[PDB]
């Protein structure tokens, strides 16, 4: 289900970061006993499929706060500033991917969202 | 498949877990007739 | 198995506190479990407190609990006791005995029951 | 807390004859009774611990056994100097509660 966008499958990754957006669109018996178990190992899954849908909405309130909302891809006006870990398009093209893409930008992504977040409020009313 | 992932035998956080769970497991399961707690300052 | 060099009675007059003595020596004392008996003449003998020597634990009767203290100490290797407000039917002689309990040191235990091993005991005498 | 009796408080039997003396508790006795006997102006000896454990430095006279709630003492030879009192001791509680008997005494039928 929509829980699958989270985390269901066997995805390899690996791929190029750049390249993997490609990827983005694509993504008994009636025993008393045994009944009473199963009602916890039930209830267990039940936990995890509603989290799914409320971790859903949450992400897509704060998108909502960001001004894109339903969207899988984002282009918002907030041109990249080079002074969080200042690189080059070549090496982030070339040697970096998903998973290794959060491990250098986990310290600016609190700032990141914080000016993203700012760079919105003044067009309601002008 | 092809994924790197940086395991830490040493900072483990689930191994605190499970000393702390451990830890009340004894503290009922065990009585001791006589216990001595320094508790220091 | 076990010597004891005990001090005397130093009875102080009705009234005041008391502190019998019970002091052993010759060999190791941290093994020994301790017992302290009351004897009121005539009557019965009457279990008054336990201390284990190498724990420093310390276990009364309900009724004179918190009357009562028997304190120790391996330094010197001697158990104290402390009797507070004194009243003179109290006037009875106390026996601090002993019990082997294996290799404390070593860790081993018994912590038998019994009372096997008696000290001398205490002397009074009642004048006008 | 707990406390035992032994009954009858005195015997009354001339030396010569077989003498069984138990001591009886609400709760189990089959194996944490103690035997004492202090002679007047003395401090008391242990006889039989556990209730069938023998205490060191004593003659093989006297002794302890029977099941349940019936003990006996066995006594082959009677000697009158052991004449003295009779303590019974039941310590089966934890946190600590030992509360002894009150002693049985016998004399000789002395004219
Ligand atoms: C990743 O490894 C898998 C097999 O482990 C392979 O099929 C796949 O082509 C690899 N992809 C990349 C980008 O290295």
């Amino acid at each position: 289900g929509i829980g699958a966008v989270f985390l269901g499958f066997l995805g390899a990754a690996g791929s190029t970061m750049g390249a993997a957006s490609m990827t983005l669109t694509v993504q008994a018996p009636e025993a008393q006993q045994h009944l009473l178990k199963l009602t916890v190992w039930g209830i267990k899954q039940l936990q995890a499929r509603v989290l799914a849908v409320e971790r859903y909405l949450r992400d897509q309130q704060l998108l909502g706060i960001w001004g894109c909302s339903g969207k899988l891809i984002c282009c918002t006006n907030v041109p990249w500033n080079s002074s969080w870990s200042n690189r080059n398009l070549s090496e982030i093209w070339d040697n970096m991917t998903w998973l290794q893409w959060d491990k250098e930008i986990s310290n600016y992504t609190q700032i990141i969202y914080g000016l993203l977040e700012e760079s919105q409020n003044q067009q309601e009313k002008n | 498949e092809n994924v790197t992932e940086e395991f830490n035998m040493w900072k483990n956080n689930m191994v605190e877990q499970m000393h702390t769970d451990i830890i009340s497991l004894w503290d009922q399961s065990l009585k001791p007739c006589v216990k001595l707690t320094p508790l220091c300052v | 198995e076990v010597q004891l060099v005990e001090s005397g009675a130093e009875v102080k007059k009705p009234g005041s506190s008391v502190k019998v003595s019970c002091k052993a020596s010759g060999d190791t004392f941290i093994r020994y479990s301790f017992t302290w008996v009351r004897q009121a003449p005539g009557q019965g003998l009457e279990w008054m407190g336990r201390i284990i020597t190498i724990l420093d634990v310390a276990h009364y009767a309900p009724h004179l609990q918190g009357r009562v203290t028997i304190t120790a100490d391996k330094s010197t290797s001697t158990v104290y006791l402390e009797l507070r407000n004194l009243r003179s039917d109290d006037t009875a002689v106390y026996f601090c005995a002993g019990v082997y309990e294996g290799e404390a040191d070593e860790g081993e235990y018994d912590n038998n029951g019994f009372l096997k091993h008696w000290g001398q005991g205490t002397l009074v005498t009642v004048s006008s | 807390d707990i406390v035992m009796t032994q009954s009858p408080a005195t015997l009354s039997v001339s030396p010569g004859e077989r003498a069984t003396l138990s001591c009886r508790a609400s709760e189990s006795v089959s194996s944490d009774l103690a035997w004492y006997q202090q002679k007047p102006g003395q401090a008391p000896r242990l006889l039989i611990y556990g209730a069938s454990t023998r205490a060191t430095g004593v003659p093989a006279r006297f002794s302890g056994s029977g099941s349940g709630a019936e003990f006996t003492l066995t006594i082959s030879s009677l000697q009158s100097e052991d004449f003295a009192v009779y303590y019974c001791q039941q310590y089966n509680n934890w946190p600590p509660r030992y509360t002894f008997g009150q002693g049985t005494r016998l004399e000789i039928k002395r004219t």
